[PDB]
């Protein structure tokens, strides 16, 4: 139970890249996994993400603290008939509620490209589950993995990396409230890893 | 699944690019060691 | 894409597959069979009684079942399954969807000479989605006697023998309203393998 | 997910290979049924 509010546990989280070689055969290849905490405090991490009305800085401010985490990943890039890039998700939750998953990829702290999806809850041992299952990548992620492969040395794409975030924010959408609030920041892994941090406002 | 994506994406995915092809960062903020060695 | 339907319950997806970890970032799925979501062709009609006896006939068994009905939830799939193959993890996936919320139970009798051998039930519940409810049943494990026969399958040296072996193996799957007991779905299998997979769907009728 | 097995599935697993009514082949099926698409 690590990414966790006080409403919404993420269980999983994976972006995979599949590969069917025929219609019995798929090679499935994972780009940064989550499945089955120091402090960071959220001023150093301001700058990398949008600031506007509704920006993480206002998003934190409004609460509660504790829905809201930093992830580091170290990327697999070590990758290859029809190809499928995707990414899936678990939620959970002793609440039935309609959840909101917005994804915010940003370049140098702005917002090129925002996916929306609405879940509704099944139930499961008495609390209840969420999933976005096979969510498609957008065209401007694929094309980036794709520049980023090319690059001839690791340190390159460490390098272009630093100004990369995605903001992902997981909304109640009859209450407003936010029952996560997850920032993402990337290098290439040198198998893909990841740290979990708790954001805190000191 | 609703995607909004910016006029200029594919100018703004080279922009990224541009600064290494053409030659604070986070290693000098205050982040805990582990923020950069792997597990 | 509505074949495997009834006016309660549509089977969108069915398959069963073995899928291999090469390491924590790479896996290998093979598809034994794959029901999923071009055009659809008509179902032709089989006659029930022509495959009474290859499936239970005691109370609660296949002609019981048929007689109360609905006839329209009543299928009969021939696959040709594709067993060419080499941390390891047998499954099966299904999903289904309804207009409406029910808690369902998914029955799965595997069965040799019209004899049950193993049965399989899964209780599965609803979730709301674009106006209709959806009921996955996602990586469910294909018990020891199915892995054991696909094994055995395999060390024949010829398809003949295991379609010989074939004729005697069905599988009975029954998917019911748990708080009604409707028949919701009600699929009988039969097998040859492939010489991809492939499968015919039939509409099951009295 | 509840699986019931049968005390004796080890030796009905064998029992199904051993043998290698009225052939599927000689039913009244359609011809689709003996041809793969
Ligand atoms: C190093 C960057 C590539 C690593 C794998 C990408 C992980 C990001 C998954 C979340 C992006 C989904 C949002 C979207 O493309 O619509
Ligand atoms: C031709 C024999 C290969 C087997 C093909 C797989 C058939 C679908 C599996 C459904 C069985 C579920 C029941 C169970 O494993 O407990």
């Amino acid at each position: 139970r690590s990414v966790a509010s006080s409403k919404l546990w993420m269980l999983e989280f994976s972006a995979f890249l599949e590969q069917q070689q025929d219609p019995d055969t798929y090679n499935k290849h994972l780009f940064v996994h989550i499945g089955q905490l120091e402090a960071v405090d959220i001023r150093q991490i301001y700058d990398k993400f949008p600031e506007k009305k509704g920006g993480l800085k206002d998003l934190f401010e409004r609460g509660p603290s504790n829905a809201f985490f930093l992830v580091k990943f170290w990327a697999d890039l070590n990758t290859n008939g029809s190809s499928f890039y995707g990414v899936s998700s678990q939620y959970e939750s002793p609440e039935n509620m309609i959840i909101t998953c917005s994804t915010k990829v940003c370049s140098f702290g702005k917002q090129v490209v925002e996916k929306v999806e609405t879940e509704y809850a099944r139930y499961e041992n008495g609390h209840y589950s969420y999933r976005i299952h096979r969510s498609p990548l957008c065209e401007y992620m694929i094309n980036f993995i794709h520049k980023l492969k090319h690059l001839p040395e690791k340190y390159m794409m460490n390098s272009v990396l630093e100004n990369f975030t995605i903001l992902q924010v997981v909304t109640n959408r009859d209450t407003q409230e936010t029952l996560l609030c997850i920032a993402y920041v990337f290098e290439v892994s040198a198998g893909a890893q990841h740290h979990i941090y708790r954001l805190v406002k000191e | 699944q609703i995607v909004h994506v910016r006029g200029d994406s594919e100018t703004d995915l080279e922009a990224l690019f541009n600064a290494v092809m053409n030659p604070v960062p986070m290693r000098l903020r205050k982040l805990p060691d582990s923020f950069f060695k792997p597990p």
